[PDB]
């Protein structure tokens, strides 16, 4: 082949570039299993122009450290792809090629979208901005609970273990994975007896609280019912697992949710199929960047605090790439390409690890101000409940807050206004100590 | 042990066969002695997905013998040898249809 | 924890049950690590609703592997949603942090269960009662090149195929719409391909037009418009587009009579790892659920005896309706369908005219095969290079239907064919 | 209580009279039950709103069970709802403890309550204008064996009955979709048998299409495709499905054209026992008051000189405008119907080739004649048991337009039509 | 007839069973009765399979202190019957054979709809607990 | 180096050349012999969009020799010159249809 290997091919500025991690068969030499990965991605093994619709790989920069490995840097052109489909960007780069049978692990660590095709995308419903102006909280990264247990509670139960996260300062609260419907639980009764516990948790305590109300539903009509019926419960945020549901379910909802003005809290369900071996699947700043350009205003980013160096450099390398409108390229940082995002809203980069209190100094020193820390996951509660539970997740949260904005830094002296604000909150001393 | 052929036959009173100068003129004789008005109708084609036949001279009101509602298919005899002639009997009163058999054919 | 191990439960017919292959990190046990497959796939009200690991099982012939039988409750899952099998199961389980890998080998939806779903719009039977094509396998160009076909050159590439006794022909899985060639010019282009290759040849051809979109009602307006072109199939790439614009355009093709050709695009993202990821006969069982007439299931002749014991593996599993519980061929859960209809296994690899006699044995009567994958096309053109391929097909089903042994007497089949037939004998050789 | 027994009161031309056979309980006596059987079917003002009974009449040839005539107004009930005549007349009734037995025999909708409702969509004069069928009664198969016939080889059957002559061809009770046969395909695959045995055969044939299903917005997509099948007739299981979805399905099929054959599924748990239930004619009456273009009314070959003037009965009240109280052919009240269309009298009993020549003086032109019920088939198939069944009748329409009496020369134009057809003189001994 | 007869048969977890009161006419013996409720409610009676559709009686059980009366347990197959169509349970079961003439009187007791047929339908919309 | 010209070839063992006698009776001793029904259809035109081949005297559901259901066709030989007759070959139990092969053409 070789003649989708072009060394000297400087990219354009509306390429669709592509930065595969190549573990090729043995005895494929590197150049012909990157221009393979530009083979069968395009242009498969004249009557069209081939030079014109071709997927070139310009660069192959060996992986430091590790032999029989490499990053084909793809450049495909912009006229190839669906204008505004992220689900036309996956089914042509990562389509037909992983299961080539010349390697044996191929992963997409990086892609960009250039200026020309992000502005065929929505983008989120609301950025971050816009998020925050429906929300009205500003300068500080918002909260959630995640309501335990997942299983069992019936849609009023359900409701009050919300309201009583939502009293004690929280600000969102996460409807679970595995809970779309069940017949303990159905969605119209568990969405209504939400709304009948944010309406009472929001005119109790003065700000918009909300409930990120799951909508990811078996088919495209079901997940609009659904939308349509919390956009009339006058809800503020929907939430929808997008790797299980797909992108063109998610596509539609982004589309919905700008068009209704619901925000869209994107789940990153099944994302640890594809993006957790470090050899093969589909890097999550890859599917941080299609979710940006599809629909979210939020993304689960995972956790930091469980993380090495090298380890969270990559995971505050695709919050940036989801947050930020222009990311430089730095590779150290697991970013390859420089991304303009051409003014595209931002996605908020969610926290949500087994986390608690003593974590506060952290994660709002590593996640800025755009951010949201959900809770409960990993961590045992709280010995005085959910209410209590949440005001030491929020007394904690101001604490860092204020800390942060007054100079301290946070990293060496973070510890001492956890414990300097457990004085003043009884709810945050009990829970000062697990 | 032996299937059908594929044939027309046509509305009604054809998967018996073909009736004669005597089997017409007894239903005839049924049309008007029970009291029905003999229309005599004719078209190009006979299928039944065709639904108007068209009516020959009168629908003979007051025809009183088989020998004058067949003399007036007489009459349609040379007129139409390639035409579908039947001979159909009105209800005399209450709006409906009974007789219906074609005396010639193409 | 290790309350999410119970070793002595005996699961119900009315359980889901999930088949992990569990790598576990160094130092795990293999309890503990089973309880953890089960323990953050649920409850990360406890008793009934808990997935519960019943059964251990290590991998014959490696050590630090095992297969951890996961028994998920019925009344955890939503009743005809398989985008929620998948977040219950697969969602919060394989980023654990206790396992160096792990992969869903199968899963048993229940009769319990696969009544709420749909299953394919037409089986099999169904499929083929519409396409009027018995007692053999169907067949397939994909047509070369991919990309920059304008509509109507497209359209005559499948109008070559297609007069040459295919089936079938492809769109490729990267057109869906793009600037050289739109789906409305594509379809209508294909459409006054389909009936000129039709009335030629008087076999129900069709093509399987790509109606995967950005958003569902870009999906269903580009489904809409092949029903009103009188169109026999679309198709769609069911991995990038997901479980609920499948199951969304599933339950349409079913109420519109339109077949479904699911394709499994970005399938080998998620499987082709032999540790890690989601193995393709789960993916099989929930597509069979989701809708889909055929699926590609790859090619049986570049594999060796138990990757295509692995290959006929799902294969039955997406088209027979009681496949028994046989590890060695693949299958970890006796499976039974409970009368959905099947789903079409269609060949795809880089197969060409000598693997009729294996393709016709290997896969039987109910499979489709595709053409043009790997192999350097055909040295006069398509028309000819696919009554090849419909020549050497029913020269395969001629001997089938007289006893033939199609595994040695079926090279004598073709190169008898090859004598009666001038387009096959120039691709009897390349 | 006792104010419910007005046995002065002559009945206004306006009230909608019933009919019950009350068994009281031993003790109770004749007047007491009678203004109980009218007082939990109201009033459980009260001069102008009470159901009340006027007469006793104790059946003759038995004691302990009386007709209690009772005398319900207009304005108690809702125009044009059948399913609340049912509501407040055998609803809170049959269940009154101080009554063994409460068998509701007739009933008179009036000419001012008639009016109301629609009517069939289609009459006897209207249906066979459209269908071009005048001057003998209809033919029907029943499609054998009932379950397991793929949506295709379901339509082989309904194609090699059509062709044979065969007017109809009636969908079973119990097909209205399933694993094995989707509606969708049966219905397709059976439009394409009608457009195949019309052209062959140029009358207007048609099959029953099912469309009775679980809900009623599965019932009119069910039904609404159909009509764009372009088909004459569908089928509604009318009790099973009730009358609201008969009703729905009525002022559907008349505003589209379609007509309706109403089968009378589940109708003998409400029937068949002669002193509890509500009689047939009540429901022969209900459904002509809902549509219907057809109705079941099984048999009169199995039944003695009482039990067939009883189905002849209820044959004249949904077919005749006017009919006299007779209460010997079991008729209890003279019902005129107001100009309604009438309804079809389908038999579809065990009858086979020699009933002919009586159902063609008993069930007059306008009737339907089914086949296939309990007898065991043809030896010769579908398309020579449906030549046999055309034929016979014929033979018995062409010596009834020829003034023979076909009680006593109707075994004589069988046997003389056995000469002339071979597919009837096999079908002449068994 | 005494083919729909299978005493020996134990259901499936995945039929049907329906429970009918059988009260046959005289001389009609309770096995052809009991095989005829289940035979006129399917399969009534080469070019399919019977054996898969067909409803089985499979055990009599005579009601004590009444003759003339037993109890036929009849088990229909799950893929005869329409997916969320409990107007297609009654037009099988109950639909062509209470009027069946080799028997005075017939009274469907019970029915059990398996967890495989319950979970096509909705249920109530609300519970106890919802409402 | 040349193209395929245009004929109808009609639906399937149709491309190879056409099957003659002895290639008849071994396709119908491979519907007996592997235990499906031998079922003789016939139609006007063999386009494979009219969809339902109209069927001679029977499916044949004991037929156990191939000098018998080719002596069907003998009897199916002089009665349609003009018809496509083909003997299909119908699953005894499972509800499919596998053999399908033209014996005689207009």
């Amino acid at each position: 082949r070789l003649t989708y290997y072009t060394p000297d091919y400087t990219p354009k500025d509306t390429d669709i570039l592509a930065a595969f991690r190549v573990t090729p068969q043995p005895g494929v030499p590197f150049e012909e299993a990157a221009a393979a990965v530009a083979a069968e991605s395009s242009t498969g093994t004249l009557l069209t122009d081939l030079d014109r619709y071709k997927g070139r790989c310009y660069d192959i920069e060996p992986v430091p450290g590790e032999d029989n490995q490499f990053i084909a840097y793809i450049a495909y052109p912009l006229d190839l792809f669906e204008e505004g489909s992220i689900t036309n960007v996956l089914t042509s780069i990562v389509g037909n090629v992983f299961g080539f049978k010349a390697l044996r692990a191929l992963r997409l660590e990086d892609i960009r979208f250039p200026v020309a095709y992000i502005k065929t995308f929505q983008g989120p419903p609301h950025g971050i901005q816009v998020e925050r102006d429906k929300l009205n909280k500003y300068g500080r990264p918002l909260l959630g609970c995640t309501i335990k247990p997942k299983l069992g509670l019936s849609a009023k139960n359900y409701g009050r273990a919300v309201y009583e996260c939502l009293r004690g300062g929280l600000d969102f609260t996460k409807d679970d994975e595995n809970i779309n419907s069940a017949p303990f639980q159905r969605w119209r009764d568990r969405f209504l007896f939400v709304a009948d516990a944010i309406t009472k948790a929001q005119a109790e305590t003065g700000e918009i609280k909300g409930h990120y109300l799951n909508v990811t539903a078996p088919t495209c009509e079901e997940m609009l019912k659904r939308a349509e019926y919390a956009k009339e419960l006058k809800q503020p945020i929907i939430m929808h697992d997008y790797l299980t549901a797909g992108f063109t379910a998610n596509t539609t909802l982004a589309r919905w949710c700008r068009d209704n003005g619901v925000l869209l809290h994107i789940h990153r369900a099944m994302h640890a199929v594809i993006d957790r071996q470090k050899n093969h699947g589909i890097h999550f700043r890859v599917l941080a960047k299609a979710l940006r350009l599809s629909g979210g205003d939020h993304i689960h980013t995972g956790t930091v605090v469980g993380k090495l160096e090298g380890e969270r450099g990559i995971t505050m390398g695709f919050v940036d790439l989801l947050r930020e409108n222009y990311v430089e390229q730095d590779k150290s940082r697991g970013i390859y390409f420089t991304q303009d995002w051409a003014s595209l809203p931002g996605v908020m980069a969610v926290a949500s690890g087994g986390i608690h209190v003593w974590h506060m100094p952290a994660l709002v020193e590593i996640f800025g101000d755009d951010s949201v820390l959900q809770f409960g996951g990993g961590t045992l509660g709280h010995p005085w409940g959910n209410a209590p539970g949440a005001t030491a997740n929020r007394v904690a949260l101001e604490a860092c807050v204020q800390a942060r904005n007054e100079g301290r830094n946070l990293a060496r002296e973070g510890n001492d206004v956890i414990r300097e604000a457990a004085k003043w909150s009884p709810e945050l001393a009990v829970a000062c100590e697990l | 042990m032996q299937t059908l052929p594929k044939e027309r036959r046509y509305e009604t009173l054809s998967y018996l066969p073909p009736l004669t100068d005597v089997q017409i003129e007894k239903q005839v004789q049924y049309i008007l002695s029970q009291g029905y008005i003999p229309a005599v109708e004719f078209n190009e084609v006979s299928e039944p997905t065709e639904l108007y036949w068209t009516l020959w001279k009168l629908p003979l009101f007051g025809a009183k013998t088989s020998r004058e509602v067949l003399a007036e298919v007489q009459s349609c005899r040379s007129q139409y040898p390639g035409h579908y002639i039947r001979v159909v009997g009105f209800d005399n009163i209450k709006q409906c249809q009974i007789l219906s058999f074609i005396v010639h054919k193409p």
